[PDB]
Parts: C-alpha cells; sequence; structure tokens
RNA sequence: ACGGAAGGGCACCACCAGGAGUGGAGCCUGCGGCUUAAUUUGACUCAACACGGGGAAACUCACCAGGUCCAGACACAAUAAGGAUUGACAGAUUGAGAGCUCUUUCUUGAUUUUGUGGGUGGUGGUGCAUGGCCGUUCUUAGUUGGUGGAGUGAUUUGUCUGCUUAAUUGCGAUAACGAACGAGACCUUAACCUACUAAAUAGUGGUGCUAGCAUUUGCUGGUUAUCCACUUCUUAGAGGGACUAUCGGUUUCAAGCCGAUGGAAGUUUGAGGCAAUAACAGGUCUGUGAUGCCCUUAGACGUUCUGGGCCGCACGCGCGCUACACUGACGGAGCCAGCGAGUCUAACCUUGGCCGAGAGGUCUUGGUAAUCUUGUGAAACUCCGUCGUGCUGGGGAUAGAGCAUUGUAAUUAUUGCUCUUCAACGAGGAAUUCCUAGUAAGCGCAAGUCAUCAGCUUGCGUUGAUUACGUCCCUGCCCUUUGUACACAC
C-alpha cells in the first residue's frame, strides 16, 4: 500500500545512516562523510585523517 | 561549489570506498592498492594488482566494465573516469597481496 | 588578465614544488605576480572514543586532516596561461585557476 | 521469546483469489446479427471502446478511469 | 516477484545495452536512476538473475554492482530476440 | 604467585604540608529495586553507574497493544489463456479515503498461486565457539632467541655485586659473547627568530581626499581602485637555535648529580601521539553485507504503519549543576580572548534596516569562507551607585496563567520569553576524590550528538592562589634475597 513506509524521514536519526554499513547510531556528520564512529575508526588512514597528538 | 573541507573528505571516501570495493572483486587478481589522479579533463584510477592479465581479460573487457560501474555508481560523464592497471613490483613488500594469498591457501586447505 | 591560481592540498611537499615550478616559469616569462600568500593551514578534527562498545576507560582519540592552501596572482596572457593549466598536474594536489 | 497465544481474534482471513469465473466477455449474442454491447463503456478518449462499465448500484465503475467514472443513467 | 513485462524489459535491455548496473540498496526508493523503475524491481529481477548463474554481484556500501557473464548476454539475447553478435556492453 | 619477611628504588589513580571539593539540601542525569501491557537491553572493585559517543515525542527501537505487506531467490510437481494471478470506486468494517477483510461486479493476464526441497532476512541466542577493535594487567621497565657455560632434568646464565638514571638508562663488573624488541631515539604541538621568501583573503607607515578640536607645526579619525613603501606585529614554507653550553662544587673521581651565570627556553624545555612479550576464558554477535552453530522464517522473532513505552516512583547509591551571601546580590556604565563551524540542487552561519517589553518575526545583504557571520565587543571581571546581616533585594526549586519558535504531531509542560508563586539550603557526620604550575580552582566560549532540546563530553582561551621540591606510615608498583603444605596461585 502506499501507505507502507509512509512516515517522514526528513529529519532524526531514521533520517541518516552509516554510508558503510547502514547504521543509524554513532554517526559522524562532521563535514558532510556520514560514517558511524567504528567504521570512521577504520576507514580514516585512507579517508586521510590521522594522529599526530 | 563545495567547500574544500567537505571536497577533500568527498575524495577521501571516495578512494576509501573505489578501495573497499577493488579488494572485494579483484581479491584473486593480487589486488595491492589503488591510486587516484584528478586531472583537467579527466581523472585516472591506477589500480596496481599483479595479475594485470587477469584484472584486463580479454581485450580489456573487465576494465571495461569497471570503468562502466564506477561511472554509473560515481555519476561521472562517460570518458571523464578512465581507470589503468599497473603490475605492482616487489610483490613481497605488499601486505595485502600476502594477506589475500594466505586466505586463498588457507580456503584451498593448506595448512 | 588578473588570474589566480589556487592550490588546496595537504601534501605540503607536492604543494611547495608545484608552487615554486610555477613560480620559476613565471619569472623566466617575466611575469609579474604577488607571490605564493600561504593561507592558515587549517585542521580539521574529529574526536571519538577509541572503544566500538562502551566500556572500559573513557580513552579519547582526536584524528586531524591538516589542509594547506596557496594562491599565487597572476598578470599574463591567453597563452601562456593555457601552457600553465595544461602543465602543472601532481598527483593528490587539487588546483583550480579563477580570472579576473 | 516466551509464546504467543494470539489473543486477537482468530481470523486467518485471507482474500478471493479473482473468483474463478467460468467464460467470461458477454457483450450480447445475436442470431445471424451483428451483436451489441453490454455494459456500456466508459466516457475518457484513453478507453478505446474495449474496457467495461462495472454496475453495482448507484454508479457505473470503470476499468480505464479505473476507479472514478460514476454515471447514474 | 511480480512486475510488469515493460519493466523487466527495461531492466534487460538496459543490462544488455551496457554490461553493468548499479543498485543503491534504498528499497522504497520508488525511482531508480538510469532507469524509470523502481529500485526494488530492479534489484529483485537482478537477484533472481543472478540464482540462475546468468550475472554476478557485490553489496559494497549498500550499492549492487552487477556484473553478467556470458551465459546471460547470450541469455539475454535469445530473450530480446536479437542477431547473433548483435552488441554486447564489450566493444574495443 | 603470595608473605601482618628483609634489602634497595618508586607513584598525588599513595601519603605528607595544603588547595578545591564530594558525601549534607534542591534539581539534572545514570544504575538498582518496585510498579507496569511494556517500563527493551549490555556493563557491577580499580578495570560498571553524564558509559554503549545512549541529550529516546514519531523514526531511532531492539519492548508492549494492534493492523498490513512479502522484497519465500532458484529447481521440480500441480492449476491454467474456456483463463494461473494482480489491482480497485463506493458502502459495511477499521484509529485509519489499509479493499485489510466482506457485498457487488469490474480490471489484469503467465510476471504468478499452492505443495516439496532449498534459500533469504533477523538490534533473535551464544563475547564461554569466534574475527576485528578496545580496555586492563602496566605507565611501570620490562621481554626474547643464536652460539657457548651450569644442571639427569624442569630450568638457569647472558638479563649482574655496587653506583647512576625517569628508564636492564648508563658507568662498570663479569661463563659469557654478540644481538633483537621495548624505553630512548622518532613525529605532532607550544614557546624564540626586528635573520631568508613573500603577501589589498593579514597588517603597518606615508601620501592624496575628507570630519572634529586646536590652531603654530599638531592630536584623534574615516577613506577602495588615492597610490607609494615595508613585513615589526599576523600567516605560512625553508632553516637556525639548547647539547644541560660555560664556570664552581661533589662522586670509584667514571656514569652522573647540585648551584650560579648567560639564554626565548636548563623538571629527558612543556604537553601529547606512537608504544614490547605474555595474558584476562575483561567488554562488544545492539557498529559491521565480519561471523560458526542454534532458533525463527509468512496469522514470522523479517519489514513497515498507528499509539504507547524506554521519563513510569515507598525507597538506596554514582557522575554533576545551582547555591547556602557583603571577597556578596542587583542596576548602570567601562570593556578584553582563543579553539573552531557554516548553503547546490540545498536551503546553513547570519550582518544591516524595520516591528515587537521579551522571546521572536519580517525585508534585504555577505559568505562554499585568513576575505562574511566575527574584533564572535564571551563571562568572570573593573568603576560608580542601591541593598544591608534580616532565609534578606541570598537561593530559585515547586506550581498557575499567558505569548512565541521547531516539528507531520509537543497532552506526562521539547525548548525560549513575561508575570505571579518564592520550598529546602544557615558551609554539611562517618567516610572519600583530584591536584605540584600558567598547574589547581573560578569564568565563560566553540564543536559533538542536533528539526528543536545541555545541567554532558571533547577542546579553547580568560583570571590565577596556597603548599611539597620529600617519604614508604597507609594504598599499591619494580628488582634482589628469603620461606612456603599455594598452582583455578591468600
Ligand atoms: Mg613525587
Ligand atoms: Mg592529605
Ligand atoms: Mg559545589
Ligand atoms: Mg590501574
Ligand atoms: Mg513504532
Ligand atoms: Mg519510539
Ligand atoms: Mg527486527
Ligand atoms: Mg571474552
Ligand atoms: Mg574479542
Ligand atoms: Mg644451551
Ligand atoms: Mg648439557
Ligand atoms: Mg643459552
Ligand atoms: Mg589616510
Ligand atoms: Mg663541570
Ligand atoms: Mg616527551
Ligand atoms: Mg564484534
Ligand atoms: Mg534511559
Ligand atoms: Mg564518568
Ligand atoms: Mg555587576
Ligand atoms: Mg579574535
Ligand atoms: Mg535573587
Ligand atoms: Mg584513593
Ligand atoms: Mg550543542
Ligand atoms: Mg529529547
Ligand atoms: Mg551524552
Ligand atoms: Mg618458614
Ligand atoms: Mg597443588
Ligand atoms: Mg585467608
Ligand atoms: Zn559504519
Ligand atoms: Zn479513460
Amino acid at each position: 500500500e502506499n501507505v507502507w513506509f509512509s512516515h517522514p524521514r526528513r529529519y532524526g536519526k531514521g533520517s541518516r545512516q552509516c554510508r558503510v554499513c547502514s547504521s543509524h547510531t554513532g554517526l559522524i556528520r562532521k563535514y558532510g562523510l556520514n560514517i558511524c564512529r567504528q567504521c570512521f575508526r577504520e576507514k580514516a588512514n585512507d579517508i586521510g585523517f590521522n594522529k599526530f597528538r | 561549489l563545495i567547500s574544500k573541507k567537505r571536497k577533500l573528505v568527498a575524495d577521501g571516501v571516495f578512494y576509501a570506498e573505489l578501495n573497499e570495493f577493488f579488494t572485494r572483486e579483484l581479491a584473486e587478481e593480487g589486488y595491492s592498492g589503488v591510486e587516484v589522479r584528478v586531472t583537467p579533463t579527466k581523472t585516472e584510477v591506477i589500480i596496481r594488482a599483479t595479475r594485470t592479465q587477469d584484472v584486463l581479460g580479454e581485450n580489456g573487457r573487465r576494465i571495461n566494465e569497471l570503468t562502466l560501474l564506477v561511472q554509473k555508481r560515481f555519476k561521472y560523464a562517460p570518458g571523464t573516469i578512465v581507470l589503468y592497471a599497473e603490475r605492482v613490483q616487489d610483490r613481497g613488500l605488499s601486505a595485502v597481496a600476502q594477506a589475500e594469498s594466505m586466505k586463498f591457501k588457507l580456503l584451498n586447505g593448506l595448512a | 588578465i588578473k588570474i589566480r591560481i589556487t592550490l588546496t592540498s595537504t601534501k605540503v611537499k607536492q604543494l611547495e614544488n608545484v608552487s615554486s615550478n610555477i613560480v620559476k616559469n613565471a619569472e623566466q616569462h617575466n611575469l609579474v605576480k604577488k607571490g605564493p600568500v600561504r593561507l592558515p593551514t587549517k585542521v580539521l578534527k574529529i574526536s571519538t572514543r577509541k572503544t566500538p562498545n562502551g566500556e572500559g576507560s573513557k580513552t579519547w582519540e582526536t584524528y586531524e586532516m591538516r589542509i594547506h592552501k596557496r594562491y599565487i596572482d597572476l598578470e599574463a596572457p591567453v597563452q601562456i596561461v593555457k601552457r600553465i593549466t595544461q602543465i602543472t598536474i601532481e598527483p593528490g594536489v587539487d588546483v583550480e585557476v579563477v580570472v579576473a | 521469546r516466551k509464546k504467543k497465544v494470539y489473543t486477537t481474534p482468530k481470523k486467518i482471513k485471507h482474500k478471493h483469489k479473482a473468483v474463478k469465473l467460468a467464460v467470461l466477455s458477454y457483450y450480447k449474442v445475436d442470431a445471424e446479427g451483428k451483436v451489441t454491447k453490454l455494459r456500456r463503456e466508459c466516457s475518457n478518449p484513453t478507453c478505446g471502446a474495449g474496457v467495461f462499465l462495472a454496475n453495482h448500484k448507484d454508479r457505473l465503475y470503470c476499468g480505464k478511469c479505473h476507479s472514478v467514472y460514476k454515471v447514474n443513467a | 516477484m511480480l512486475m510488469p513485462k515493460e519493466d523487466r524489459n527495461k531492466i534487460h535491455q538496459y543490462l544488455f545495452q551496457e554490461g553493468v548496473v548499479v543498485a543503491k540498496k534504498d528499497f522504497n526508493q520508488a525511482k531508480h536512476e538510469e532507469i524509470d523503475t523502481k529500485n526494488l524491481y530492479v534489484i529483485k529481477a537482478l537477484q533472481s538473475l543472478t540464482s540462475k548463474g546468468y550475472v554476478k554481484t557485490q553489496f559494497s556500501w549498500q550499492y549492487y554492482y552487477y556484473t553478467l557473464t556470458e551465459e546471460g548476454v547470450e541469455y539475454l539475447r535469445e530473450y530480446l530476440n536479437l542477431p547473433e553478435h548483435i552488441v554486447p556492453g564489450t566493444y574495443i
């Protein structure tokens, strides 16, 4: 039916999800990358973020 | 028309995504990394693998379908994205190639 | 003609050799220029918890990405401008030219 | 996961299957004559005089303008 | 899954023309790009194609990259009733 | 391994001398218990309890009361174009213009439907079956081969009596020699550069034009196409600089240590990042399209929709925030930061003008950003006043009424604003936390989560003390010797 999945998802945690793992909790929305924090910890080196201090 | 911060993290996640994609399907070709060079008139993706004949296929059919796949996914114009293959040197000095060879040996059933 | 070249990379020596070969080509063509003005390096910081779960010691981790930006202003005709943008293509360094 | 007793009414009530009739497409039958049409069809330029209007009560129901074309002749 | 033959032939002719197809793993999207069909339709039709050895997949960040085999291209050729060696997605 | 055994050396997650506290009150938030249809769940000494980046209206969401749908691939069998099957107006029905189902007939036409096998999905279980990651043992200095030597052997020496170091760091000693990992070295950052390169996206000075006062030159300002000049301040890039330098003491007189001078810097200059071996049957299957096995798989534990719940309150604990007042509250003025973030096929940070007590609204404007928001004109602070030791003009919980904003939706008030209400609290018992310099403490600001919601966290700067410069008494840690009836090891 059209009513199925009718509810708006224009904001809140249901509007976003991890671009890697489709998780809703722990999103990093900074700089518009939209990765969960664990997947960011894995992929940060090849994204270009490094630890200096 | 994007800020420089978001542009640089965009190419970062783009490199990471295509590297994950290439290490997912090109495992049996010794895929040992990828490099990108954006350039006026074209962006080029240099894959560094061992079995270049296997990542190419017959007359570059696999390179063609890979170019088409990344173009369809990243909404590039046809021709503005190009892929090259490269027989990487020093295969022993590459952790991912040795790791995938170990994986394939253990899947074949070696001790 | 009043063109501006901006380099917006993260690799500092790549950006530096790009700018140096740009300026030596410019002074080889004896072009007037405001030299390479180096903007403040902007540090993109992301602070997270190290753990995937919740337990342990509350250990935090700051992943940073430094972004280095330079700009050079040139007054030079369209043909030397066209060979300038034909040349100086460095891997990992993003450049863009604006006119007027 | 203990159990589900189904406190709802035991109402497994799945619908029809577009109920299997006999042969259909009843326009008319005319002995050595031309056959007219039952179910005077819809008035859309989209329907090419092939789709019946239904007639339950108080209205006629369509197939091309598939739900709303209500005429009381 | 039930889907009109119009959209089935849309999916199949696009696949035979291009050779690859991406499908962002987003059900209820109701509008694929590169194809005017539902994303669920193209995804499930391609899955039914993959199960009979014609085409292979990769998930890879919720994106469903599909590329077809030689059994796939000949099956699609005889399905669309095209001449032998008409055109694959494998030009030189 | 342990010792209420010894020796030596260490640590504000130990103490000493103190500082600010917590524990006491109100409130915020987390946990237990109780209650409930559900109050989803993990974690329980350090090493659970403002933790799951967990600030939950819906979504999140996994729980509860109900309603749909199938996204059950594929193969085989059955029905079957005289039709497999799909959909649907209106009415009943239902929270519900969900045909969900029913009435009535229409619509579509091989995609299907039924059965079998077989899949697929699961924030379902197992963190005691696992991978990965993280934490901890453990911020201490420790760990390991090779060839020799000792021992039947497990094993030991090397890896050590002394002295030194923050450090198995070194001087040395020596059945050991030569090595490796760790430490250190390294990298980032904070300090210095009137030395180099520069720069209307940072400034400064002069020149023009112009405002005010003095006029006698001047002082304070403004000025984008007024140019000229420079880089001290600002930004960077390349370098330099400190190595404990010099001197004086002290030490077998060696490693080193102490004091002074010079110096921007003389606690490995400060702060971090990285960080060995071996392990915990630590945590996590609720981050993962990482996963084995088990369970479920179509009136499903899948998924989605409506509405609740995660907030529920006799009580007990843990992080905190406000305070208990004149070193003060309030009202006027004065008036100074740094880290950062920001809109494209979107609607972000907003200047300025106007309206409004206010919150806020409206018309425009700048900015994809050293340029604009923003000199973020922050708060504490300072100076004048009012108050006056009175639970008082402290304090601002608990309430009532109204006005706004976000959102589909605010009712168990989302928050903000206005008025009124004006409670405990009179400095906190046993206990107990953190801390040695721009550190503690006070003070606010930015970012994260974010449609809206900080009393939270991560950083930043602002004001800036007291008291040690030690010890092993408590709590523990490292090494050696010693005793052991311990080995899941007091
Ligand atoms: Mg001490
Ligand atoms: Mg004390
Ligand atoms: Mg207090
Ligand atoms: Mg500890
Ligand atoms: Mg719900
Ligand atoms: Mg909810
Ligand atoms: Mg579920
Ligand atoms: Mg375990
Ligand atoms: Mg584990
Ligand atoms: Mg031996
Ligand atoms: Mg022997
Ligand atoms: Mg030996
Ligand atoms: Mg002037
Ligand atoms: Mg001396
Ligand atoms: Mg250090
Ligand atoms: Mg896991
Ligand atoms: Mg809760
Ligand atoms: Mg805590
Ligand atoms: Mg005041
Ligand atoms: Mg400032
Ligand atoms: Mg008051
Ligand atoms: Mg203690
Ligand atoms: Mg915030
Ligand atoms: Mg909330
Ligand atoms: Mg929080
Ligand atoms: Mg004894
Ligand atoms: Mg025993
Ligand atoms: Mg005992
Ligand atoms: Zn993720
Ligand atoms: Zn019609």
